[PDB]
């Protein structure tokens, strides 16, 4: 009914919801130091090697021995810098990445020590809202570690993150609207109740699709992964990074990484809700099964993110800008308009036009898309003319 | 004005320099407005240390310049060699053969690596990886032949070292079966791909009249439209006997490049075939034993090392094959004063070698007009104008080897 | 470092092994790769081996992150200040690998143009042969580097192996005075 | 301050997390002094005299400046999409059609943008 | 009235004892007298001077593990206030390097007694 | 931290959205703040704040104190008159009330912010927008000019690199021992 | 066009096929037998040195890389056949680099090269 329940969050006792916050960090950071592994021997797998194989069992501590090494390592603070700015840049990176998983459903009701409470550490009216507004403090966190660095790769690595800002949050904003029509709430559980009859994702495709192209460019994750650029920018923002600092700046990567996929999970893959094959069992969408059911579908995400960095070249900058202002602005402005009106229509029994309309403009948003693809970047181009020195005679 | 441009070394120590190139890009905003190279951070003297080295020890020396077409370098100074000598017509059909067989397994593993290196510093982590695989197979079969990885001594004047192992022409057989096989994956994640198109196409514009001013050649000579390579025109080791098309294309931009060298893969596979098809037994070095390498190596249970037919030869039944052992070996050959000039197409364009001998057992003065050195004029013109991003894809599509520049 | 400031016994032992654990694990190479050896390295990376099978694929781009410099080529005489510069704004811990005979002693190329071994630059901890070492000989020198960081000391432990390496090495006689055997 | 307390406590384990993260950072592995190592890095170079550092490098022009000032209004605009969306179903008709009219005013100023090249440098 | 201390630095001991012998417990009598303090390691070589308390150190650029060109430039940019630094060269193409090192002078080798006696001279003067 | 902060207070204060909201837009603004800050004013440019105008500061910190406590006093005690618990409108949801007023009863402001939107993107197109006649020539453009860098001076001769000095500033010797102008950017002031 | 994402479908289908990676150290890969490893110095079937001391390998070496002295092989003490041995036979693997001139120079096979490396 009315989202977030009122009987089911903010009852939690304090040392219950100190403990449930506890467990949330723990998660995070065993989340994290999977990620850096799996990673790693994905990406192996799909250029068949190994990947970490011998630091400890089936290199299974390769993570965190990359962690406490870091930690070993001198932590550098260069002369030139920002000081107070460069020394706060990972910590303002850090917290909002983790201050936002707050909101992300885990799973649904459990009774712990005679307490029935949310398997999430709490939830707002305003919970997605509530993350995108997290993660976007996050990005100063990027851009001042840039700046504060006081040097040339680290500056042009903070104006990269702050086109990054500019190309994709709009578009997750935008993309959040329509999980809003059809869920009527912005708050996470009510969200995944919404998508109790269907998942989001078949239903608001488009909306899905821009979402997920806009935050793998807000990770600063490949093909985008811009801030970073090791083939342009040597380290980009985190040059003259060294230490847990530069530790702290990837695990802010890696937890925005995980946040993400939990909020894509939440809106458009019906959050912690058991899949068709297990779907049919009893309890499986009870209990603590949920929780397995949200971890699987957040770690397909990040296999998709493994995917992409495998797989695709690292765009530039000004392309990943006219990527989110020519594509995926207008597409999700247009499929927002869309998607109200065919709402409005089957609200007003006018069904056939509402299916008619949806067909059509989707048909024709993939007709104009292929065109800006191909069309507007035309893979035609015009001669050249001779000049002063002389030339051979052209086939 | 000045308060608005930054001035940064892209600097030796950068991931798409090679480690020992220097970008200095003036830039506005991140457009790069101008470019200037720092070059000779990898400068090694090998043309000086050349002359303290008699003839068949300067290949050691010029296979370590270009170390990513070591058979091409070898191949240019061989040619050079014999040259002066006045036996190019001398050597072996077979030696030639193995010598265009190489140049082209090394064409292959040259552009795999460009590629690679390309695909690396755009972003393209996995074409790295499928890229060294393929080198790997090609690099297999040359440590199967020469019995080096890399730097290979292979190639010698009047021949060969030594003659391909007998299981050396069923390995080129397998590459020749699966190394297209192979390349189709590496070109499946970089030719059609949207974002590798949108990084390379129309990058590093360079037009067939900047590639005469600044003397450009090889892939990028050929992106722009023009079929020149030294293979067809002025032929060397026979390649007149081969039917191959001269990889070419118009875009005269960064993917042009890359399609030429893709394409050049393929042609260099269909080179391979074709030298499998004409390879015949016989001999891999002169007959002239007065400047053929003495050496017979054989491999047995204590390793490889000369043969004990031609130990027993020159120690216990011939005293003029003892000389010329002794001779060969310590001082090698004396080569007629003469001054040549000879060129050969590197993966990277035309490999020139002006060499010089004054009548003695060293080599005068040994000159390499490696295509890098003078391709890398071309930075100027392919970078100003463009961002940063844009440098990295015009840089990479110069495929510059820092060894070849600086030597 | 606290960790040096913490007194001997078991709780120092404890930490130096740990540390040293850490360290030879995850160690990332720097991204500076000279002359024909940086191909060897590329290739060890490359499918057919696995650097990363050993922790060591992030070859961190900028010295900050890098922790082993393996010079991995000839360094000419206008590079050793580059060399220098980039060993220098590496963090501590630092270890230098000389891969191959260029960056061990100058290799084949004993002229003015090169430097005739990185050490004249930069502390080398481990010097590899080969022209180039071939894969397999890069991954065993790396272990041999792992096996020397294991055994790492630290603090005050730190303080008294200098001390001993100091009275060890002050008394071995130069390369040039093992005359043995000569006529 | 339910529902909230939670975030509170979450982000002050993040908050002592990160700081004390930062701080083993600096206390903990070895510290050596060095000017080499405390100056920027500059690819190996050395880096420009500070000295003279006021003469280049002061301002970074970018080149989608027009971009940026355009996602200021569109990102403040968009947030009306959230309260519409949400109270979409109570709304009715008209909100739908007011909307729309808005979407349209939105459009028409990101079309004069698009089409008379604002979005063109980056 | 106070010795000065000199630093000579190489792993090989021949050159410390050429060093040593080319100057003596003093370079003039109108100079100190001269105590000399031998290192074979860059590490022990680098903690001496970070002890400070140097006037001169003799730093070999020949040095097997850390040669001394290197040291020189470590010990420039990590100790305030280091005292000058004599190099010496193993070949004459090295002395670009040795201006790269700053060290305020470069004696080739094989050190010419006289040369460098003149220099450690010069730089303690 | 300002808008933040103020953002937190509104959450405090029963305005949920609006504080997110103000979170979210206000660091998207600020951010580019930032950019223009550093493409107009300078990186790391330390303004001085030195009074150009004479007896300004001093006058300006009297106006402002005096407003500020003129405000505060006009304000006084106004609590004291009652203070309704705002939990019966955000009772049904925050965002709902929102929507219900905004629509209703302020759609003809929401739909002014239309305009407003409109005039921000045209003057934003009017007066920084540069046209054809300003456009800066592509790589490609650049690439063809008579031979664009190519004859003249191919890339512009390196910077010098001297033992103890190799940084872009230095200028590189002629054989005649003089600087090369060519060799360092005009734009560096002569010097290293 | 699905051909732009083909791409996706290399690393994909690479997942699900056995890395290619060899097992150095544990199952260090297959050197060619032609490869230039360490030289060594070799034994005649009765043990004798096969180094005669002629120093052609150190001759042909472009690299220095080998110093070789040799003695007489006097009756009281014999190591190699013939009038002549290397007494002193030392290689500088730092200067090394492999190309094999010093095995195709030796006269007696006494160097060869073997595939450790
Ligand atoms: C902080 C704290 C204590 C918290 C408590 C909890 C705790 C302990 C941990 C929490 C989690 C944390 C913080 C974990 C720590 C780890 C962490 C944060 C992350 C770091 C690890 C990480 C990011 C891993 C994944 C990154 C990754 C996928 C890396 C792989 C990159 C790859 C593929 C690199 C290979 C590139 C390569 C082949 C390099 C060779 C290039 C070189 C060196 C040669 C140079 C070179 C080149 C490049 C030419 O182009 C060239 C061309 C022609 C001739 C010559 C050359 C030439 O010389
Ligand atoms: S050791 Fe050999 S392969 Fe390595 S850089 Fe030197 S010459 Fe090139
Ligand atoms: S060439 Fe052979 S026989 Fe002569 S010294 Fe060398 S190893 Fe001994
Ligand atoms: S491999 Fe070549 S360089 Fe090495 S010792 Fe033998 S002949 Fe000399």
């Amino acid at each position: 009914m009315t989202h977030p329940d009122p009987t089911l969050f903010g009852h939690d006792p304090w040392w219950l919801m100190l403990a449930k916050a506890v467990a949330i960090f723990v998660f995070l950071l065993l989340t994290v130091l999977s990620a850096i592994l799996i990673e790693r021997k994905l990406l192996g797998r799909m250029q068949m090697r190994f990947g970490p194989n011998r630091v400890g069992p089936a290199g299974l501590l390769q993570s965190l021995a990359d962690g406490i090494k870091l930690a070993l390592k001198e932590g550098l603070v260069p002369a030139g810098v920002d000081k107070p700015i460069y020394l706060l840049a990972p910590v303002i990176s850090v917290i909002p990445a983790f201050v936002a998983f707050s909101v992300i459903p885990l799973g649904g009701a459990v009774s712990v020590f005679g307490h029935r409470t949310p398997l999430q550490l709490t939830d707002l009216p305003v919970a997605v809202l509530f993350i995108l507004a997290a993660t976007s403090i996050g990005v100063y966190g990027i851009v001042l570690a840039g700046w504060a660095s006081g040097s040339t790769y680290p500056l042009l690595g903070g104006l990269r993150s702050s086109a990054q800002v500019v190309s994709y949050e709009i578009a997750m904003g935008l993309s959040f609207v329509a999980v809003f029509l059809y869920a009527g709430t912005m708050s996470t559980s009510g969200i995944v109740a919404a998508q109790d009859r269907t998942w989001f994702v078949f239903l608001l495709l488009p909306s899905f699709l821009v979402y997920v192209v806009s935050m793998v460019g807000e990770t600063n994750r490949a093909p985008f992964d811009l801030p970073e650029a090791e083939g342009e920018l040597v380290g980009g923002f985190h040059t003259e990074y060294s230490s847990l600092k530069f530790a702290m700046f990837m695990l802010a990567e890696y937890v925005n990484m995980t946040t993400v996929s939990a909020l894509a999970t939440t809106m458009f893959l019906g959050g912690w809700h058991a899949p068709f094959p297990f779907n049919l069992i009893d309890g499986a969408n009870s209990g603590w099964w949920p929780l397995l059911w949200f971890t699987a579908k957040v770690w397909t995400f990040m296999f998709l993110y493994f995917w992409l960095r495998a797989t695709l070249p690292r765009l530039r900058y000004d392309q990943f800008m006219a990527l989110g202002w020519k594509v995926l602005i207008p597409v999700s402005l247009l499929w927002i308009m869309v998607v109200a009106i065919t709402r409005s229509l089957r609200q007003h029994g006018e069904g056939t036009w509402a299916a008619w309309l949806l067909t059509a403009a989707v048909v024709v948003v993939v007709a104009l898309i292929w065109g800006l693809a191909t069309s507007l970047r035309r893979r035609t181009v015009q001669p050249p003319p001779p000049q002063s020195t002389g030339a051979y005679p052209v086939p | 004005q000045a308060g608005e441009r930054i001035v940064v070394n892209m600097g030796p120590q950068h991931p798409s320099t090679h480690g020992v190139l220097r970008l200095i890009l003036e830039i506005e905003g991140e457009i790069i407005t101008e470019a200037r190279c720092g070059i000779g951070y990898l400068h090694t003297g090998i043309e000086k240390n050349l002359e303290y080295r008699n003839w068949t020890q300067g290949v050691t020396f010029v296979t370590r310049m270009d170390y990513l077409s070591p058979f091409f370098n070898e191949t240019a100074y061989c040619l050079g060699v014999e040259k002066l000598l006045g036996i190019t017509d001398d050597i072996p059909e077979r030696a030639s053969v193995i010598r265009v067989m190489l140049m082209e397994l090394n064409r292959i593993s040259s552009h795999l690596v460009a590629l690679a290196t390309g695909g690396m510093e755009l972003g393209a982590m996995s074409a790295m990886f499928y890229g060294f695989r393929e080198r790997e197979e090609i690099l297999r079969v040359f440590e199967s032949i020469t019995g080096l990885r890399m730097n290979h001594a292979y190639i010698r004047p009047g021949g060969l070292a030594a003659d391909l192992p007998d299981d050396a022409i069923t390995q080129v057989r397998r590459l020749v079966e699966i190394l297209p096989k192979r390349l189709k994956d590496l070109e499946d994640l970089l030719n059609e791909n949207y974002i590798w198109k949108a990084r390379t196409v129309g990058v590093g514009y360079l037009d067939l009249t900047g590639c005469m001013a600044l003397g450009i050649t090889g892939p990028i000579l050929r992106s722009t439209g023009l079929p020149h390579d030294l293979r067809k025109a002025q032929p060397y080791c026979g390649y007149e006997n081969y039917e191959f098309d001269v990889i070419t294309d118009d875009r005269c931009d960064s993917y042009g490049r890359y399609i030429i060298r893709v394409k050049e893969m393929h042609e260099s596979v269909k080179i391979v075939e074709q030298c499998l098809a004409r390879l015949k037994p016989g001999p891999v070095m002169i007959s002239d034993k007065k400047l053929a390498w003495p050496a017979d190596l054989k491999l047995g249970p204590d390793g490889l090392g000369n043969s004990p037919e031609h130990i027993a030869k020159i120690m216990g039944r011939s005293m003029e094959g003892l000389i010329h052992h002794f001779k060969l070996v310590t001082e090698g050959i004396r080569v007629p004063p003469g001054q040549v000039y000879v060129a050969v197409e590197s993966p990277r364009g035309e490999l020139g070698v002006h060499m010089v001998s004054d009548g003695g057992t060293r080599p005068y003065r040994v000159h390499y007009r490696d295509p890098s050195f003078t391709n890398l004029q071309a930075v100027a013109a392919t970078c100003e104008g463009g961002m940063v991003a844009d440098a990295i894809a015009a840089v990479a599509s110069i495929d510059p080897v820092m060894g070849g520049v600086d030597r | 470092g606290l960790e040096e400031r913490l007194p001997g016994g078991i709780l120092l032992s404890t930490v130096e092994t740990v540390a040293g654990y850490v360290r030879k694990g995850s160690l990332w190479p720097a991204t500076f790769g000279l002359a024909c050896c940086a191909i060897e390295m590329m290739s060890t990376a490359g499918p057919r081996f696995d650097i990363a099978r050993f922790g060591m694929e992030r070859f961190s781009a900028t010295p900050r992150q890098a922790d082993l410099m393996i010079v991995a080529g000839r360094v000419s005489q206008k590079m050793a200040p580059v060399l220098r510069q980039i060993y220098d704004q590496m963090v501590e811990p630092k270890w230098v690998l000389a891969m191959g005979v260029c960056a061990s002693s100058g290799g084949m190329f004993n002229n003015y143009a090169v430097v005739q071994g990185v050490d004249h630059v930069v502390p080398v901890d481990i010097y590899l042969p080969g022209c180039p070492p071939r894969p397999e000989m890069l991954l065993h020198a790396i272990l041999k580097l792992h096996d020397k960081i294991q055994q790492m000391p630290l603090g005050v432990n730190r303080e008294e192996a200098i001390r001993e390496a100091e009275q060890a090495a002050l008394a071995v006689p130069p390369t040039i005075e093992l005359k043995g055997l000569l006529r | 301050m339910a529902l909230y307390t939670p975030i509170l406590i979450l982000g002050a384990i993040a908050a002592v997390f990160a700081v004390v993260s930062v701080g083993i950072a600096l206390v903990i592995g070895p510290r050596r002094f060095n000017r080499s190592k405390l100056e920027a890095y500059e690819c190996g170079i050395d880096p420009l005299p500070p000295v003279a550092a006021g003469l280049t490098g002061q301002r970074i022009p970018i080149r989608y400046y027009l971009i940026a000032m355009l996602f200021i209004v569109f990102d403040i605009e968009i947030v009306f999409l959230y309260p519409w969306a949400v109270a979409f179903d109570s709304l009715g008709l008209f909100a739908v059609i007011e909307m729309l009219l808005f979407m349209l005013t939105v459009f028409v100023a990101y079309a004069y943008v698009w089409r008379r090249g604002g979005l063109n440098w980056d | 009235s106070a010795p000065l201390r000199i630093l000579v630095y190489s792993d090989n001991p021949r050159t410390r004892e050429q060093v040593r012998l080319a100057l003596g417990k003093r370079i003039h009598p109108e100079l100190p007298e001269i105590e000399y303090v031998d290192v074979a390691t860059a590490p022990m070589a680098i903690s001496q001077m970070d002890a400070g308390g140097f006037d001169l150190a003799i730093l070999d650029g020949e040095a097997t593990p850390a040669g001394g060109m290197g040291v020189a430039k470590q010990v420039k940019d990590e100790i305030d206030d280091c005292p000058p630094i004599l190099v010496l060269t193993g070949r004459a193409d090295d002395a670009w390097l040795a201006k790269w090192s700053r060290a305020e002078a470069a004696v080739p080798h094989p050190i010419d007694p006289i040369r460098l006696s003149d220099a450690v001279v010069s730089l303690l003067r | 931290c300002t808008m933040i902060s103020l953002a937190v207070l509104y959450i405090a204060q029963d305005a949920p959205f609006l504080g997110v909201v103000q979170i979210v837009v206000y660091t998207g603004a600020v951010m580019m703040l930032f950019l223009f800050v550093l493409m107009l004013i300078g990186v790391d440019l330390t303004e001085s704040l030195v009074e150009t105008i004479k007896g300004h500061r001093i006058a300006a910190l009297i106006a402002g104190a005096g407003f500020g406590i003129l405000v505060i006093a006009g304000i006084g005690n106004v609590s004291v008159a009652g203070f309704s618990g705002l939990a019966a409108a955000n009772s049904g949801g925050n965002v709902e009330g929102l929507a219900a007023l905004i629509f209703t009863r302020y759609l003809w402001a929401f739909e002014l912010t239309s305009a407003l939107l409109i005039t921000a993107a045209l003057g934003a197109m009017v007066l920084a927008h540069r046209e054809r006649f300003e456009r800066r020539k592509t790589q490609r453009e650049l690439a063809i000019e008579r031979f664009q860098t190519g004859g003249h001076p191919t890339p512009l001769p390196n910077p010098g690199v001297y033992a103890r000095h190799n940084s872009v500033d230095v200028p590189a010797r002629l054989p005649d021992g003089s600087e090369s102008p060519l060799s360092v950017s005009t734009i560096l002031p002569h010097r290293t | 066009f699905l051909d732009a994402l083909a791409g996706f479908a290399v690393t994909l289908g690479s997942m699900f096929k056995k890395p290619i990676t060899e097992g150095y150290p544990e199952k260090p890969g297959p050197v060619a037998p032609r490869y230039h490893g360490r030289h060594q110095l070799n034994r005649y079937p009765d043990g004798l040195e096969k180094c005669i001391g002629c120093e052609l390998c150190a001759w042909a070496c472009p690299a220095d890389a080998i110093y070789v002295e040799g003695a007489d092989n006097t009756a009281d003490e014999r190591y190699s056949p013939g009038e002549r041995y290397g007494r002193v036979y030392q290689i500088n693997y730092l200067r090394c680099i492999g190309c094999g001139l010093c095995i195709e120079a030796c006269p007696t096979r006494a160097l060869t090269m073997t595939t450790e490396y």
